[PDB]
């Protein structure tokens, strides 16, 4: 917390190219997957939390889940956004955890006072809980993910402490692909080892595929290279600070609204993409896909620091969510999904 | 709903009232009624 702050972050606001920035300023330490720093931008920012009533939980957290080739930065984005975000922790589906996705009450050892060590997301409350090697995790952590990110709330019942945490939680995740390759001509369920309910609710799953190639190569292993000879010991966009200060910033003080969207152009998008979509085999887009898309365009709003949502942002969340659709479909239909969609893609 | 975005607690504390309240159970035509529908 800070003053000037405000001065500082609307100063820069104005600049109108503040999106791009942004998504340069995300993940410096990586190279590509200029996609999945636009997805964990709008992630980051999350969207805005509502209840019409007292009844119906529509939440603003966007989750994400990168599933790639090995030896693809997945876990060097997951280190960046620890190191970014306020209220982020780390945590492995294997047993070398820092930290750990279930619930637990025993004697922590290095103070011997009987503590309930709430698990990792209850401990990432309001921001990022991290689960690298998401495709691994024991099935409590499937069963206690699973129950966090659909109640949003860890029920506890060990001992005699039969209580609900609650774990607001912002889960960002990575997964290597069955076979250590990436499989274009399965669809992306059943070429990742995460079951259905799972992969679902993920606002964002991003595809990363280690394709061979010349340029690419070349690009790669010059970056890491002269990273390499720069950290050697002898030589001893935005700054991410002023990017955190951003964050909150523009994750609690601003609420873009939304009155201001062509409510029957994306009415008729969900009834044109889903109609496309109807065939077997073809699990289609649905109101999970709607609302997510809602998330995104508040959360594009959010990045702008606008206080309204506006057609640009609108243009921006559509483009985003229907790449993630398309590319979680398989090669053919993906194909014919992006050829009939590149008027939205195209922006 | 993301715009807009009885009652709740009312709701609920009529579903308790009736539980505790009212045992209802059906009458001799209703049975037979269901008898017939039944095969
Ligand atoms: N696009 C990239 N930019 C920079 N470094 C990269 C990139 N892709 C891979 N690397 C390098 O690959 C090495 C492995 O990275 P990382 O820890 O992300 O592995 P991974 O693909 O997630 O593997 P695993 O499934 O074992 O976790 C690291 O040195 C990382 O720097
Ligand atoms: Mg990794």
């Amino acid at each position: 917390l800070t003053d000037e702050d405000v001065k500082m972050i609307t100063s820069l606001s104005k600049d109108q190219q503040i999106g791009e920035k942004i998504f340069a300023s995300i993940a410096p330490s990586i190279y590509g997957h200029e996609d999945i720093k636009r997805g964990l931008a709008l992630a980051l920012f999350g969207g805005e939390p509502k209840n019409p009533g007292g009844k119906h939980k529509v939440r603003g957290d966007i989750n994400v889940l990168l599933c790639g080739d090995p030896g693809t930065a997945k876990s060097q984005f997951l280190k960046y956004i620890e190191k970014v975000s306020s209220r982020a922790i780390f945590t492995t589906g294997q047993g070398a955890s820092a930290v750990g996705l279930t619930a637990y009450v025993q004697r922590h050892p290095v103070s011997r006072e009987w503590t309930l060590e709430a698990g990792a997301l209850v401990l990432a409350d309001r921001g990022v809980c991290l689960i690298d090697e998401f495709d691994k995790m024991n099935d409590q952590d499937r069963t206690s993910i699973h129950e966090a990110m659909e109640q949003q709330s860890i029920s506890i019942s060990k001992a005699g402490i039969v209580t609900s945490l609650q774990a607001r939680c912002t889960v960002i995740a990575a997964a290597n692909p069955i076979g250590g390759r990436y499989d274009p001509s399965l669809t992306f369920s059943e070429n990742v080892d995460l079951t259905e309910p799972i992969i679902s609710r993920f606002d964002i799953l991003c595809v990363v595929r280690d394709t061979v190639d010349p340029v690419q190569d070349e690009m790669l292993a010059r970056f890491v290279v002269g990273s390499h000879v720069r950290h050697h010991p002898s030589n001893k966009p935005l700054p991410q600070e002023v990017l955190k200060k951003y964050i909150i910033y523009a994750k609690e003080r601003v609420h873009p609204k939304l009155n201001q969207m062509d409510q029957d152009k994306v009415a008729k998008m969900y009834s044109d993409l889903r109609k496309e979509s109807m065939a077997t085999g073809s699990i289609p887009i649905t109101v999970r896909h709607i609302e997510s898309m809602i998330r995104m365009a508040e959360a594009h709003a959010r990045i702008h620091l606008r206080d309204y949502v506006i057609e640009d942002d609108v243009n921006m969340a559509i483009r985003v969510m229907l790449e993630s659709f398309i590319d979680t479909q398989k090669f053919s239909v993906m194909r014919s999904m992006r050829k009939t969609f590149a008027r939205y893609l195209s922006f | 709903l993301h715009v807009s975005a009885i009652d709740l607690a009312k709701l609920k504390k009529f579903i308790a009232y009736c539980r505790v309240k009212c045992g209802p159970r059906l009458s001799a035509e209703a049975a037979e009624k269901l008898k017939n529908r039944y095969i």
